[PDB]
RNA sequence: ACCGCUGAAAGCAUCUAAGCGGGAAGCCCGCCCCAAGAUGAGGCCUCCCACGGCGUCAAGCCGGUAAGGACCCGGGAAGAC
RNA sequence: CUCGAUGUCGGCUCGUCGCAUCCUGGGGCUGAAGAAGGUCCCAAGGGUUGGGCUGUUCGCCCAUUAAAGCGGCACGCGAGC
RNA sequence: CCAAGUCUGGGCUAAGUGGUAAAGGAUGUGGCGCCGCGAAGACAGCCAGGAGGUUGGCUUAGAAGCAGCCAUCCUUUAAAGAGUGCGUAAUAGCUCACUGGUCGAGUGGCGCCGCGCCGAAAAUGAUGCGGGGCUUAAGCCCAGCGCCGAAGCUGCGGGUCU
């Protein structure tokens, strides 16, 4: 969502690279981190 | 770094690795952009990079291989869950005939290779020859039929949970 | 047929007399109120305060138009007049009674209510 | 570097209006602090503020000391339009000479205050440098 | 010849059950000229004279079944087109000519207070100042009457021979009676 | 079909650059180069963004038009032709070169095809 | 966009670089409308046959072949001409 | 740049781009069951109505509607009113 | 395209960056220093008990780590958990912040960098100058090498003023 400025929720929410892209991931709809 | 138990006929030509076995008749591909590894009684990883990068590159093949095998000899299995207080299924035709409202159930076919099973209407699952080609299709239906976890019911990957 | 401010009498008794045609009811664009159709107009004048009253925001439908209506029966029908009936959101008349005849129509687009009240439906 | 008209004819002799220096707590060795590298008539206000919000998030022991302070200012629109511009003041600060000793998060073992200041940098404006002092930070 | 076609009979409606207007169309089997194939090399149109008597005054189903009638000797009766079907026809506009941006192209003209002023017909404008001279956009008095017009969802209702002729569902053949009609039921949707 | 044997060449793998380059080179001087290979051809990795650029030849459509060929055939069309001008010789110099798909006379097959191949 | 499968490098996970799929009134195609003057002038069928005399690579001047066309006339929802 | 001169507001017509998208599809999100809303990512195809009072745009009001978009191009257009 | 090394040497790119941008992010990648250990046989797999006085103070109607303001100590023992954590009405389960067998040889951390991807949306139609280019493609950094190219400088010869 935040497109710009993502940084680790749940004590897990991972750091993944898709299309060089960095989009938050972690066992929660409440983390759908993306930029 | 693995093996090739009983029957694993192995032919690595051009970059293709031909593996013949029991209920696992399979012909897969395998990079020329690296180093093959086979010796008639085992086999393993070849270092056409030795460097982190390609390192993994095969650090994957390894499995890759591991697949051919276990795949060629003993086929794969995907455990599916039929969790629907209304939905339901039980093979029919050379395919499956699931149902879950709407009005028109649906007939789904496991093209040469893939093959589904109705152990008992409620639950089901697939037994192919390539974990790969399996997990996929296996799921490609597990969803096909909305698992909607709003409060519990639908096709779900074995070992799920609930919600609120 | 019948929009902006073309006028049309009553045949029911709702307590009216005549009514100005605001909008043709249906959805955007649309430019026409043809019997069966439903109009968004008001009172140009209504009896001595029966129940309606001059200048009253309103809702009425189509039943009399000298515009001539081509019946799927390659037939043709029209009238010496142009007017219709009020309604209760629920495509339901008010006039307790009818007046000049009308046309199958109505039925086809819901209204019986009048369909029969009518002295004669042509 | 345009600066003002004089220290007592235009606008010179103030308090600049702000929120004093010291906070946090002592500490003999532990060198915990912050400085910069950017040049900028440090935005007073912005300034004053910032630092403060710093205390807002911590509270006590962590040299919430801070070695800054504006003392001159700009000016602009007031009068005719754009031409012969007289001057109407507003917004004093101080030149953050391309880096230097900012404020200090100084204390034994109290990073619970390092993170703080940290929060203090985040804020600020001109980037900022996160650092330690003679020894480091313990 | 890949298709089937002839000319405009005319229009009129009448009968049915609710009633419905169509159009008449003339055409037995206008013989069969070679047939489409690009085999061994470039092949398309031959001509083993067998035509009319005057014509030298100027001297894979569709096409396939053809082979059926085009080898028979030439001609080929029209009408698979049967009871309730959708071919498509391509008339020829209609010598309507060069007209004003009026009908030629929908547009509102000279309003009121000036919707007469011995004023009238004539488009509004071209292009702005900075943009650049002109566009190939805004049509123009783009003549008409000659266009190779046609359409779709062309449903045929019935037919009979006495003279091989066809009855149509809604005319709009484009061109005028005695006119050049060609039909088909192309990528039908009503299918 | 069959022609001379003047500029007897082909393609495949190579670098879809200097490739044409000389093609012309002799494209200039005054020679005819009839080869072929298209597909086989070759050019920058980064396929992806690889097939992009020339799809930039793809839908680069300007009212005034702007076709932008859709078969290897072209790719080389552009490019090459690029090497030359547009007064006489050059031009002609564009009729004097000619290539083709598989083989008529004794990564370079994806962008095309891709955007038309 | 967005969702997945198979699995490295991170011996555990990951739609992932490489391997394979899902998914849009949208792009390409498809449906109508031109259209090779696209100087790369395209295809194909159906006609016409080697005429005269002159210096030449006379690819230049004449009767021709209704193959054939035209012009002039008479006419067209063809149309300013 | 133009005063040896670029005729300025609003309207009219004829429109053409653009996307931060109003309607429209596709998505993930929700304190989302349904339904309907809110949040934000992808997409411009097509489309986005009659009046009123105001020189006006803007704007308020009246009846619609899925919707009744923001802005370009001399806040497009006077050798077109 | 247009004249001149698809020179050689050794690094760095895997985005077409080059071919305009900032704050702000992230086991991208390559090169440098630190803390703990792998035979008290180490981080992420797996077997198991996931300790007791801890159930203290404001608010308690509920702090009793898992509302929040202050504590942060003691322990009989395999050590510790000021019990960072999902919850519910507070209590009530799991999770390491702990290690045996089975593995076994490199595993987690911050400072220093040089290269690089999200932020970075626009109106006629598209853009490195164009065709174009991914270990001489070519870019960028550090090294040697030879060629181009002005009307400038040498050779040719005339001109002309001081």
């Amino acid at each position: 969502k935040v497109r710009s400025s993502v940084k680790k929720m749940c004590d897990n929410c991972k750091v993944v690279r898709r299309h060089g892209r960095v989009l938050v991931i972690c066992s929660n709809v409440k983390h759908k981190q993306r930029q | 770094p693995i093996e090739i138990p009983a029957g694993v006929t192995v032919t690595v030509n051009g970059n293709t690795v031909t593996v013949k076995g029991p209920k696992g008749e399979l012909t897969r591909t395998f990079h020329p952009d690296m180093t093959i590894t086979v010796e008639g009684n085992v086999i393993t990883v070849t270092r056409p990079s030795d460097e982190k990068h390609h390192r993994a590159l095969h650090g994957t093949t390894r499995s890759l291989l591991a697949n051919m095998v276990e795949g060629v000899s003993k086929g794969y299995e995907k455990a599916l869950e039929l969790v629907g207080v209304g939905y339901r299924a039980s093979k029919q035709g050379k395919k499956l005939v699931l149902s879950v409202g709407y009005s028109h159930p649906v007939e789904i076919e496991p093209e040469e290779g893939l093959e589904i099973e109705v152990p008992s209407q409620t639950k089901i699952i697939v037994k192919g020859a390539d974990k790969q080609r399996v997990g996929e299709l296996a799921a490609n239906i597990r969803a096909v039929r909305p698992p909607e976890p709003y409060k519990g019911k639908g096709i779900r990957y074995e070992g799920e949970l609930v919600r609120l | 047929m019948i929009q902006q401010e073309s006028r049309l009498k009553v045949a029911d008794n709702s307590g009216a007399r005549e009514v100005l045609v605001i909008k043709v009811l249906g959805g955007s664009g649309r430019r026409y109120a043809n019997i069966g159709d439903v109009v968004v107009a008001t009172v140009k004048d209504a009896t001595p305060g029966g129940v309606v009253k001059k200048g009253q925001v309103v809702k009425a439908v189509v039943v009399r138009t000298k515009r001539g209506v081509r019946r799927p029966d390659g037939s043709y029908i029209r009238f010496d007049e142009n007017a219709c009936v009020i309604i209760r959101d629920d495509k339901s008349p008010r006039g307790t009674r009818i007046f000049g005849p009308v046309a199958r129509e109505l039925r086809d687009k819901d209204f019986m209510k009048i369909i029969s009240l009518a002295p004669e439906v042509i | 570097s345009i600066k003002p008209t004089r220290r007592e004819y235009i606008s010179g002799i103030p308090g600049k209006g702000i929120a004093q220096f010291k906070m946090g707590n002592n500490t003999y060795p532990a060198q915990v602090e912050n400085v910069v590298e950017k040049p900028v008539q440090i935005r007073h206000n912005a300034l004053e503020a910032a630092r403060n919000a710093a205390n807002r998030f911590v509270q006590n022991s962590g040299k919430f000391r801070i070695r800054k302070f504006p003392f001159h200012v700009i000016r602009e629109q007031d009068g005719d339009g754009m031409r012969a511009p007289f001057g109407k003041s507003v917004g004093t600060a101080a030149r953050s000479h391309g880096a230097n000793h900012d404020f200090i998060a100084w204390v034994n073992p109290d990073p619970a205050v390092e993170f703080a200041w940290r929060r203090a940098y985040m804020k600020v404006t001109p980037t900022v440098n996160i650092d330690s002092s003679p020894a480091g930070n313990a | 010849v890949q298709g089937f076609a002839g000319y405009k009979a005319g229009m009129t409606p009448r009968e049915g059950m609710e009633t419905v207007p169509v159009t008449v169309i003339e055409t037995p089997p206008m013989r069969a000229v070679a047939l489409r194939a690009y085999e061994q090399r470039p092949l398309t149109e031959v001509w083993t004279d067998e035509f009319h008597s005057e014509l030298d005054r100027t001297l894979s189903d569709r096409l396939d079944h053809a082979l059926d009638i085009v080898e028979d000797g030439g001609e080929h009766a029209m009408n698979i087109f049967r009871a309730g079907e959708y071919a498509d026809v391509a008339g020829v506009t209609k010598g309507k000519g060069t007209q004003g941006p009026v009908k030629r192209w929908g547009v509102q003209k000279r309003k009121g207070k000036h919707a007469r002023q011995g004023w009238r017909r004539r488009i509004g404008n071209l292009g702005p100042w900075n943009p650049s001279r002109v566009r190939s956009t805004v049509p123009q008095q783009g003549q008409t009457g000659y266009h190779q017009r046609t359409e779709l969802n062309k449903r045929l209702i019935d037919i009979g021979e006495g003279g091989p002729y066809t009855l149509v569902k809604g005319s709009v053949p484009g061109p005028d009676k005695r006119l050049v009609p060609f039909f088909r039921a192309v990528r039908p949707n009503d299918q | 079909a069959e022609f001379d044997a003047d500029v007897i060449v082909d393609a495949r793998d190579c670098i879809m650059g200097r490739v044409a380059s000389q093609v012309a080179e002799q494209a200039l001087d005054g020679e005819t180069v009839a080869v072929v290979n298209a597909e086989r051809a070759v050019i920058t990795g980064r396929e992806e963004q690889i097939v992009e650029k020339y799809e930039k030849r793809v839908d680069i459509g300007n009212d005034n038009g702007y076709f932008y060929p859709k078969r290897p055939d072209g790719i080389f069309k552009r490019t090459i032709r690029g090497m030359l001008p547009k007064k006489q010789r050059g031009r002609e110099a564009f009729e004097s070169v000619r290539v083709y798909l598989g083989n008529p006379y004794d990564t370079l097959g994806e962008i095309s095809e891709t955007l038309g191949a």
